Parts: structure tokens; sequence; C-alpha cells
């Protein structure tokens, strides 16, 4: 019986705990002797202050305190980013506010002041009672005007943010000997992940001072690391705790100002500090994302095939990094070319400040922003040079041949280097196997008194390793039960089930007999996190080793336990068949046996100095294209997706029923951003878009009654086990394709620019009839 | 989040709710549903001192079909409007119109006698109530007043009740017999706001000319309008895709409405126009009876 | 100044108690009845989770002061589970796949509870989606809560 569990498709672990609700979220925290934090936001977009009078605050009963900023730029740093620095240069800032300054503000939504009181109700009972001046300054919106920069937001000016450059060989004769030189802008827009938990954190502080408990959500729940700096009271001390979270999206990821100032005035009372955040302030305080602007270029032959493409970018960061540092960037700048044939290229990218709230990263960051200008400027060249985009993406895509394809861009540090190490294989086959899977030609032919048909393709750098290591532990016990620690974090995809059908395989124990704990600093001492579809290789490949540890800790030892040699039978059950057929030992009685005896039955392998898990400089990079076909009414400025289907080659999938929720899921937060999510700020500064009745949110009508998954697993890369990263695949090309097929359905020039598309824009129709 | 704080009490009967708020608060408020006025709280865009429950007052919740009109109590649920009566006529437009009010959460708990004396601009009730030509019957402790819609509704989130009195029932007038009632709306999902919407009812002649026609727009202005004029062309004149479209496109040249989030000004006025002829097209059809089906 | 008692029934269980009156209902569920189940996303009737059975209708526990809800019978997510055995919807929910993350999960399965636990309707995949519509989920997108609903309504009537 050797019993297989990767690849098969295993009902969730986390499943019970969220259907009955016994899981906790950071919410649901109470803790005796609890105060609640509110916080006073700022209501202009750019000002100076003059704040002093908290003082009806201060005097309505039930107040604690009220937290001013002379509290806080003590100690009272400002919001470090770490690793990934070089630094080039620098930093400060943003950082954020970075915690309340008594100078100026730089966005709406901006924390100012915080209260503190017995019960929320009155906590920002009396949030209303503080009073601010303020002095308002003029607004810089758009990316491109910041940098021709009059109205500059730091008066140390402070280059709004940092210019990062990429260019292979020669793209000047690359472009001077092309027949056909395209040149478009393309405009993104802003928004993010507005998952439906909204930030909460809650700090208990053992006053004994020894340390302080974070049921807070920080998202590297192993970025302790930040807040102990910080506070200069490090680094255990800084215990933190494990919570499940509703949702993330990377918009959560990291340290916020609500974290500090909670875990300082947590610490300097001795008393516990909860904090709830409003929708409202999610709205206007959590990461934003998605908005830039991409000027390109294209070098096009009398073939089609591709000599030369791009030029500048503009990022627009909001008001400050956020440990939103270039890393998103930088990678954006790497990858606007995707899985092409690319001669030559000129990334200059302008990541640049407006009075925005504080740009993060969102799932798949950069990269839903690139894949879209790119795939809607080959749609646009396919219009002059006059033959179909299928059989222009068809031919010069990513020759292979070629692989290894060290491209091919720059100068390659994605996001460092070298790299793109495309060892990973067929480019076309997907694309060919996709639509050979069975559709897309089926309705090209369309009677078409309807409407039409667009495509995309998406690689992704998905394994950010990060890098080099990732934490993991299995451990046996008396109580049949399995337990795995690890550096990863539940954000609700199915890690607690991918790494138990790991453990399962290499151990021959039922997924079900294995529990998986995670973000409980005090198990747990080191981990790496979870973002940039990763956990499964990193943290995967930690509980291989892991249970891998013990078999041999086991095996061995079951040796010396009867007298029996280490062979055997083929040994498992999960026990231990000497022969054929006598006797047998069970693997929890070894770990049971193992008691006080001089020792100990477990393992924890990963890792030492010169690391473990090992990977290191080239990650894999999957691609996968998404194809649609909309209908659209014309009289309003309806439509109805008609069908969607999204297909990714990305080799072992570990849990097939969980990955297509990672698809379909993703893939709608894709159209979410294609024709209904913008956040509209009004051009004096005030966000317009606060309340859930204006960002729009898809709901379940008008959703495709189902995205098609075409998933395979030719070419496993070469990190063992051959596997790839697919939480993000879903939204990578979900902008263009609906895009294409909204311009091939009118039907005028293939001209789209500007997401989303709004109903307004789409009667420019009885423009056509009239 | 957070509401203000306030006191709270349930009336026992109509004139007891009016007999409280009035010594109560002259920013004392009524609550019923709650779908309005408690998010107005949690967003503080509201600060009652006293809020009176009127949930739970025992009259008005039934659906009468009184004389030559159709009567229907305040505390009536939308809920309540696609099922089941529902009511004479029934189909009316309404179980049509309230299927579009948010959703059966919402639906559940929002009365009729809320959504018109909050009167939210993009309301569809009244747009739909004023077609009908409805007849508000408003109790105060001084006697009762008896309001036609067209007075009642003012601008966007006003409505002509007099502070302290309450809105006790909704009558609508049960029109002629086998004519045609429609509504449509556009919204980018299902059970927005909406952009534009209209709802048209047309009578007919039969010998089938047209006897009677009456038109409301959704978000022209500031609330429901009567196309008075447009429906004076549908008068006497037949069917036909023209006199149709020629209605429509009469009834929108008189409207300037709001932007901006959704849409624009004359990009809504477009979307009105094809909400009125559209509604105008299964407004016949359902015209047809002489019954037989 | 003005307290209020509360006598309501929740999940069975009656509750006696004193509250402030602009205390939401979701705030008095989660606390001091420390049934977490129910969870809060948006603020204003829109997120999904929010939503609990209210007298049969299901209704959001954020819209409706907890003081309203007087004399009522109350159900929340936690009353689905009987002895172990989860509620046939959860486990279609769990064998579709249908959540990920766990917030839209009290929403919908506490929306789509009465509509079960009456003998009509079926529910198809067309009729299924505009049920579960009056909740949102950033996870899905839905497909596979279309999915596991309709399941959950096969087991249930034809069913061999
Ligand atoms: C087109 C449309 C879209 C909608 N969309 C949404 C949505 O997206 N989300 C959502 O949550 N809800 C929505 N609703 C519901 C809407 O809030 C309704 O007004 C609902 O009925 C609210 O409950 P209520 O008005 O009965 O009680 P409340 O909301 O408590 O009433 C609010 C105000 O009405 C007054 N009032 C109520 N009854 C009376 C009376 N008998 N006499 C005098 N004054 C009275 C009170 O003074 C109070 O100030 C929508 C409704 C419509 C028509
Ligand atoms: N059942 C699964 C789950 C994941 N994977 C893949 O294996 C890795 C393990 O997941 P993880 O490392 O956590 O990927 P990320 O760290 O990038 O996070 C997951 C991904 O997709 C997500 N899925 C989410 N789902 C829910 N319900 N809620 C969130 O907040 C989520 N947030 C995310 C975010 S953020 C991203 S980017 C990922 O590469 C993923 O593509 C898989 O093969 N099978
Ligand atoms: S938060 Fe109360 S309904 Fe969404
Ligand atoms: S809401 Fe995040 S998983 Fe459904
Ligand atoms: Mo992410």
């Amino acid at each position: 019986n050797r019993q297989a569990w990767i690849g098969q498709e295993v009902l969730r672990r986390e499943d019970r705990r969220l259907l009955t609700g016994t899981a906790t979220f950071a919410g649901d925290l109470g803790v005796p002797g609890q105060l609640h934090m509110r916080i006073v936001r700022s209501t202009q977009a750019h000002a100076r202050i003059v704040s002093i009078d908290a003082t009806e605050a201060e005097k309505t009963p039930g107040v604690r305190m009220v937290i001013t900023s002379e509290h806080t730029r003590h100690l009272g740093s400002v919001l470090l980013e770490e690793l990934g620095y070089h630094e080039i240069y620098e930093n400060i800032e943003d950082f954020s506010h970075p915690v309340l300054a008594v100078d100026k503000v730089l966005y709406v939504g901006q924390p100012v002041v915080a209260v503190l009181a017995v019960d929320p109700y009155l906590a920002e009972d009396a949030a209303e009672l503080v009073s601010i001046e303020y002095e308002p300054l003029p607004v810089l919106l758009d990316p491109e005007e910041a940098l021709t920069g009059k109205v500059e937001l730091f008066p140390g000016r402070g280059n709004e943010g940092a210019r990062i450059k990429k260019a292979y060989g020669d793209i000047d004769r690359a472009f001077a000997e092309a027949e056909h030189v395209i040149r478009h802008k393309y405009v993104t827009n802003r928004h993010s992940g507005v998952p439906m938990e909204p930030r909460a954190v809650v700090v208990q502080p053992d006053p004994a001072r020894d340390t302080l408990f974070i049921w807070g959500t920080v998202h590297v729940h192993d970025n302790r690391r930040i807040i102990a700096k910080m506070l200069n009271l490090p680094e255990v001390n800084v215990r933190m705790k494990h919570v499940e979270i509703g949702g993330s999206f990377g918009v959560k990821g990291g340290v916020f100002p609500e974290n500090v100032v909670a875990a300082w005035a947590a610490r300097t009372l001795g008393v516990p500090i909860k904090w709830t955040e409003d929708r409202v302030e999610h709205m206007t305080s959590t990461s934003h994302a998605r908005e830039m602007v991409h000027k390109l270029e294209l070098a096009l032959d009398a073939e089609g095939r591709i000599l030369g493409m791009k030029d500048e970018i503009f990022h627009n960061h909001g008001a400050y990094f956020r440990q939103a540092e270039p890393l998103v960037s930088d990678i954006t700048a790497g990858i606007v070319f995707g899985p092409y044939r690319v001669p030559a290229y000129d990334a200059t990218l302008h990541a640049v400040f407006t009075n925005k709230t504080p740009v993060g990263a969102y799932r798949a960051p950069g990269r839903y922003e690139s894949t879209f200008a790119r795939e809607r400027i080959f749609d646009l060249a396919c219009a002059e040079i006059g033959l179909s985009k299928t059989e222009f993406r068809r031919r010069n895509l990513l020759t292979a041949e070629d692989l290894p394809w060290t491209p091919g861009l720059d100068i390659v540090h994605e996001p460092y280097h070298f790299d793109s190490g495309d060892v990973v294989k067929h480019f076309n086959e997907a694309l060919e196997a996709a639509n050979f899977s069975e559709w897309l030609e089926e309705s090209k032919r369309l009677r078409a008194d309807g409407r039409k048909v667009g495509v995309g393709l998406g690689v992704l750098m998905d394994k950010a390793g990060l890098g080099l290591f990732e934490t993991g532990g299995v451990e046996v016990s008396r109580a049949g039960r399995v337990t795995v620690k690890t550096g990863g974090s539940s954000v609700g995809q199915g890690i607690e089930t991918v790494l138990a059908q790991i453990v399962a395989e290499e151990l021959q124990i039922a997924p079900e007999n294995i529990d998986i704990v995670h973000s409980d600093t005090e198990l747990i001492p080191d981990g790496v996190g979870s973002w940039s579809s990763r956990s499964t290789v990193l943290a995967g490949g930690a509980a291989r080793k892991a249970a891998l540890a013990v078999v041999e800790k086991a095996r061995r030892l079951a040796s010396e336990m009867l007298e029996a040699d280490p062979d055997d039978l083929e040994l498992t059950a999960g026990s231990f068949k000497v022969k054929g057929t006598d006797q047998q030992i069970s693997l929890y009685e070894i770990a049971a046996a193992r008691d006080p005896f001089t020792a100990r039955a477990d393992n924890d392998e990963p890792g030492l100095a010169a690391d473990a898990v090992y990977m290191n400089n080239a990650m894999n990079y999957p691609y996968g294209v998404t194809l649609v076909q909309i209908e659209l009414d014309p009289d309003t400025g309806g439509h109805r997706i008609l069908r969607f289907s999204t297909s990714t080659e990305a080799g072992r999938v570990i849990n097939p029923l969980t990955t297509r929720g990672q698809i379909i899921g993703a893939a709608v937060q894709g159209i979410g951003g294609a024709l209904y999510e913008e956040f509209l700020y009004e051009e004096d500064g005030q966000p317009i878009t606060t309340s859930f009745m204006d960002y729009l949110l898809p709901s379940a009508q008008e959703m495709p009654n189902v995205d098609c998954f075409v998933t395979e697993d030719a070419k496993s890369p070469d990190n063992p086990f051959g596997a790839k990263g697919l939480g993000e695949i879903g939204i990578i090309a979900a902008g263009a394709a609906i895009a294409s097929a909204i311009d091939d359905a009118i039907a005028d020039g293939v001209h789209t620019d500007r997401l989303p598309v709004t109903p307004e824009q789409i009667f420019s129709r009885c423009q056509g009839l009239n | 989040m957070k509401p203000p704080s306030f006191d709270y009490v349930v009336a026992d009967s109509v004139e007891h709710a009016l007999r409280l708020l009035a010594d109560g608060g002259d920013d004392a408020k009524i609550i019923a549903g709650g779908q309005s006025l408690v998010p107005l709280l949690n967003f503080r865009m509201s600060r009652p001192s006293l809020l009176v429950d009127i949930n739970r007052v025992p009259g008005l919740a039934n659906i009468r079909k009184s004389d030559q009109t159709i009567a229907i109590g305040a505390l009536t649920r939308h809920a309540k409007l696609t099922t089941s009566k529902t009511i004479s006529q029934n189909l009316p437009i309404l179980s049509e119109a309230a299927a579009w009010i948010a959703h059966p959460q919402i639906r559940n708990r929002g009365t009729i006698g809320g959504s018109l004396a909050h009167a939210d601009a993009a309301a569809e009730l009244p747009v739909v109530l004023l077609a009908l030509d409805a007849y508000v019957t408003a109790q105060s402790l001084q006697g009762e007043r008896k309001i036609p819609l067209k007075e009642l509704l003012v601008s966007h989130f006003v409505s002509s009740i007099l502070p302290g009195e309450l809105i006790v029932e909704v009558n609508v007038p049960q029109l002629p017999h086998g004519s045609g009632a429609a509504f449509d709306e556009f919204s980018r999902r299902h059970g927005d706001y909406a952009i534009g919407g209209a709802a048209s009812l047309v009578t007919l002649d039969e010998q089938g000319k047209c006897s009677r026609a009456r038109i409301t727009v959704l978000g022209g202005g500031s609330t429901a309008i009567r196309c008075q004029e447009a429906e004076n062309i549908l008068i006497d004149s037949t069917l036909s895709s023209h006199d149709i479209a020629a209605a429509a496109h009469a009834a929108v040249q008189g409207l300037d409405p709001v932007p901006t989030v959704h849409g624009s000004a004359q990009y809504r006025a477009q979307v009105i126009r094809t909400m009125v002829e559209r509604t105008l097209a299964k407004a016949l059809h359902r015209a047809r009876p002489t019954k037989e089906s | 100044m003005n307290a209020f008692r509360l006598t309501v029934e929740v999940n069975g269980v009656t509750h006696a108690t004193d509250v402030e009156p602009r205390r939401l209902l979701a705030d008095f569920l989660r606390d001091d009845l420390h049934l977490r189940g129910t969870r809060v996303g948006c603020e204003h009737g829109v997120c999904g989770s929010c939503t609990v059975i209210l007298d049969g209708q299901p209704v959001r526990s954020c819209t409706v002061l907890a003081v309203q809800a007087n004399n009522s019978r109350i159900e929340t997510v936690e009353s689905l589970q009987k002895d172990g055995q989860l509620h046939p919807l959860q486990r279609s929910f769990s064998k579709c796949h249908a959540l990920q993350c766990g917030f839209c999960t009290s929403g919908f399965l506490m929306t789509l509870k009465p509509l079960y636990d009456d003998e009509d309707v079926t529910l198809d995949a067309t009729s299924a989606r505009e049920a579960i519509s009056g909740n949102l989920c950033r996870c899905t997108g839905y497909q596979q809560i279309v999915e596991a609903t309709v399941d959950a309504f096969h087991c249930r009537d034809h069913n061999d």
C-alpha cells in the first residue's frame, strides 16, 4: 500500500474552523481591561497643521488618553521596511506618516491623532471632539505632473520616488532598423484588494515588561522584526500569536501606523489595546495599488516578429512607501515583456508620489498593469501589420529551442539576479493546446449580431525567493496525530491542506491525522511569510526534508528498536514491516518510546548557516493565456460576459480542487479590476469611493457561469518537487483580454487605453449608428 | 460604524407614537425598518436624541382592496410586495419594481412607509407610485391629512412630511382594466441604485387606440418625474415603434440629471430614454386581455 | 441615562441582559454572547457576513440595533452543527470548496438555511446564483458556491 496524496483532491483542513465558527479572527479577540483605539484621520489631502485641542476629548469620561504626534515621533522611529534595499537612495521618506507627525498631512485618511477609550462606541464619540485646524496646501494627483515637480510633498525634497532602469544590448539598432514602430500610452485604474475582513489588531502587554503579545494580523507575522527595532525592545519579548485572516491579497501585507501606535501605547500603559477598522477607513488607509501610466514602443519587421520593445512607466505610489518599497515597482520594470522573444528593451520606471493612500502590493502586483499594456500594444500592432492577434503571438512567443532563455529585456534583476532562468519549458503548446481546449475558433465563428472575443497572456514573477530559506517542522506523537510547524501563513488559500498532503505523501499518514501550526513566533522563532505565489515549494520544501529527517531518525531508530538492519519489506503504513510478513512497529509507538530516555523523537532540519530550505537565484515563471467573449447592450451601457476561460501551465498542481479556487477566484478579482473597481478622487483631493455603494465589487449574478481551467503538468521545473506558484495566475491577463473583446465587439480601432470600462464610455456606439 | 447615543422606545399605538415623539424631541426620530436610518447612524449622518420604534404597531401591516382603490399599510415590507396577492391586477408593476430594491436580506426589513418618508432620489418605489397616482394618508396629533404623491416628493432625501406626523397608509387607485404595466432600470450590478430607470403604464381603448398613459422617471432630477407632455403624444394614437420612440425621445428633453461617479448628466438622460421606450414595449402585450391565455 | 433589558432567544438559549440602545445587533451577538460566528465586513448592509436569521427571515445583524430584536428568535452559523455532524450545507460547501478565507461563510450559509429547511424549491445554477447574490465574496468567485448550493439540494431531494 503506497497511498499517494499529492496531486489528489482532498477537502481542506481549514474548512471546519470557519464553517462552525470555532476559528478566531483579530476582531473576535477580547482581553479584560481592554482599551479601544479609534483613530482621528486626515480630512485634507495636503496640509500642515496646528492641532492643540483634544481638551474636550480628554475631558469626556471613559477616555483614558489621547495620543498626539509628540508622543510618537519619540521612539518612535519611522516605519522601516527591510532588505531588498541596496540602498539607492534613500528611503526616508516615505515610510508612511509614518506615525502621526505634528507637522504635515499628505493624504485624506492619514493617522494624525489616536484616542483610547473603554468601549469602541465611546472611543470615536471622543474622536469627533478632536479639532485640528489646517493650512490647505496645493494638491498633487497626476503621476506625470508629480515629477514635473512644483507642489513638492516633502520640504526636504526629496525627489519623488526612485528611478529604476533596465535595458539590453542594442535597441538603438533594433528600433532604427524596423518597419513598423508603434507608440502608445496606457493608463491603469487605481484599485486594491478590499478583502472582507478589515484590518484589526490586539496587543496585550505583560507588564512584567519581559514581553508583549500581539494577536494582531501583521501579515508577515514574523515581521515583529520591524516593531521590535522601532520600539527598541527586541526581539523575542515581541511574541506573536496566531490568528485566522479573512483574506489579504497582499494589501494587508506588512506593518502599518496602527500596529506601532497600539504596540507603543500597550507597552507604556501595561494595558491591553484593541483596534478594529472601519470599512470607510480601510478604503482610505489600507494600501492601494494598480495606478500606472504605460508609455510603450514596439519594433517590428514585415514578418511581425519582435525586435525592440519599451518606454517609461509612472507608478503612482500614493503618498508613501509602506513596506511597499521599490520591490513591486522593481518587479514591474522587470517583466513588462512577459513570455516573449524580445531582443532588446528600455525600462525607465518612475515610482512617484501623490496625495493618495500609500500603495502596497495587490495580488500579482505590477504584473496586472504590465501584461495589460503589453497585450494592448500587441493587439494594436496587429491592426497596422494587418493580420491576426492569434497568429502574431503564435510564432513570436518564446522560442524553445532557446531554453534556457536567459533574456531578452535587461540587465535582468527581477528582483535580483541572474535570471530570467527560463529553464521551464514549452511556451507555445500551452497557447496551442489551450485553444485546442477547445473552442476559441468555434465562436470567432459568430453570426455575431451580438458581440465578440479577446485574448491575453501572463507570465509570473511568482516565487520571489526569499531566498535563501523558509522554515518547516514535522512532529510525530504518542497520540496518533502529526504536527507541522511552518513559516507559512493561512490567508485562506489552503496552505494547511497542501503541506498536510506533502507530509502525508512522504510519511504515509492520512492528511487528516496531520495538524499544521503557523504564525506563532514562540514555536516558530523564524519564518519568511506568504507573498508572491511561493509557500509550496519553499515551505512545502521545508516540510519535505523535515518529514524526510524523521524517516531516517525513525527508520534508523526502528532498526535499533527491533534488531533487524535497515532492510526489510518496503516500509510504510505508516509503520515498519521488516521481512514479509511477521511483525511491525508503528510510527507513533517509536515516538512514544523516545521519551525522557536520553532523548527526543522529532525533526526540524531547515536550516543553518548556509541556510535551508535552499531556493536561491532563479524562481519559476508560470505562464498562461486568458480567453474571453462578451456581449454588449448598446442602447444602454450593459454587457454580459458570455464565456470565460483562463488556462495556465504550472508543473505539479498539488491540490486540484483548491487550485481551481485560486484560479477562478483570482480571475473574478481581475474582472472586478477590469470593469468595476476604481478609487475616484475629487479634483480638490477628497476620496469619493469610500463606502461599498460607490466602490463596486463584483456580485454573483454578473459573473461567468464558469471560468474553465486548462492547466497541464508538462515540464516540471527543477526545484524538487517540480512545482510552480499559482495563487496569482488568475488575474494577470484578465484585464487585457476583456479589453480586446470589447474593442473587437464594437468595433473600432482596438483603441482602448484606460481601465476600467465604464458604461458611459461604452456608448460610443450611439456615435457609430449616428 | 458606531452610531450616536440615543434613548429608545417602542410605541403601542398610532397616536401613542405621535404622542411621545412630540414632547419627546424637537429632534426625535422614528425608525420602523432601519435600513436607511441605522446606516445613516453608523456614518454619524444623523443625531436623533430619541428614537421611536413603531415597527411593532398593530394596524399598519395589511393589504386591502377597498373601493376603487387599494390600501397598503405603511409598515408593509418590500418582500411582502414581491409576495403574494400581489396585489390585485397582480403582478402590478410593484412586484416587478420591488424585485429591484437591493436584495432579499434588505427587502426583508425595509418598509414602504420608510422609503417614501426617506425619499432617496433613486428610490424605486416613489417613481412607480407616482405613475399610479398614489395617495398618502398622514395622521398627526392635531388631525389627519391625505397627500397625493406629486406634492409629497420634495427633493432627494426630503419629503413634505411635517415633523412629528406619521405616514399611516398608502392607497393606490386600481386604474382601469386590462392595461399594460412594466418597469425597467439600468445599473452596474442587479440591485444597486440605478443610473436610469422608468415606469410606463398604458391603457388600451379596444377598439385599440390608447385611452390613458402615465410615465415616470428614475433619476431625472432630485425626485421622480411625471412626463405629463410625453404622455400626451401616445393618447389616441395606436401602437408603433415610432410613437413609442417619439414618446420616449420626448420624455428626456426636459431633464437635467446629476452626475458623476456612475455617469454624467447627458448620459443618464439617454439611458432613461431607452428605459422609457423599453417599458412601453412590455407596457403593451400585458395590455392584451381579454384573457383566454 | 437609559438602559434597556433584552429578552431574546439566540440559537435556542434565551438571554436576559441590559444594553445601551445604540449597540448594534452584530456587536451584541459577539459581546457578550460570545458567538464570534457572525462576522462583520462592510458596515451598511452589503458585505453579507453580517447576515443572521431573525425570526426565520435572514436580515443583516448590522442595520438592526440590538434593542430592536427584543422577544424574537435569532439563529447564527453556530446553530447549524448538531452534535458534531456538520449541517449538509456546511458539508457540500467543503465538498465543493465553496470557501477559502472564511468571512463570506456565515453570511451565505445563514441566507441559504431557511431556503433549505423549507421544502421548495430546487436550486439550479441560475436560480442558485440569484439566491446567494445578496452576499459578496472576494475569493471564489461564487462558481464553486453556486456549485456547492446545488449539490446540497440534490442530496436533499432526489437523493439517490
Ligand atoms: C431603489 C432602492 C434601493 C435601495 N438600496 C438599498 C441598499 O443598497 N442597501 C440597503 O441597505 N438598503 C437599500 N434600500 C432600502 C431603503 O433604505 C428603504 O428606505 C428601507 O425601507 C429602509 O427602511 P425604512 O425606511 O422602512 O425604515 P428606516 O430606514 O428606519 O426609516 C428612515 C427614516 O424614515 C422615516 N420614516 C419611516 N417610516 C415612517 C412613517 N411611517 N412615517 C413617517 N416617517 C417615517 C423615519 O423618520 C426615519 O428617519 C433601497 C431602497 C430602494 C427603494
Ligand atoms: N491550494 C493551493 C494553494 C496555493 N497553491 C500555490 O502554492 C503556493 C502557496 O500559496 P502562497 O505561497 O500563500 O501564495 P502567496 O503567498 O502568493 O499567497 C497566495 C496568493 O493567492 C491568494 N489566495 C487567497 N485566498 C484567500 N481566500 N484569501 C486571501 O487573502 C488570499 N490571498 C492570496 C495572495 S496574497 C496570493 S498572492 C502559491 O504559490 C499558490 O499559487 C496551490 O498550488 N494550491
Ligand atoms: S456589515 Fe452589516 S450587513 Fe454587511
Ligand atoms: S471572502 Fe475571502 S474566501 Fe470568500
Ligand atoms: Mo499576494
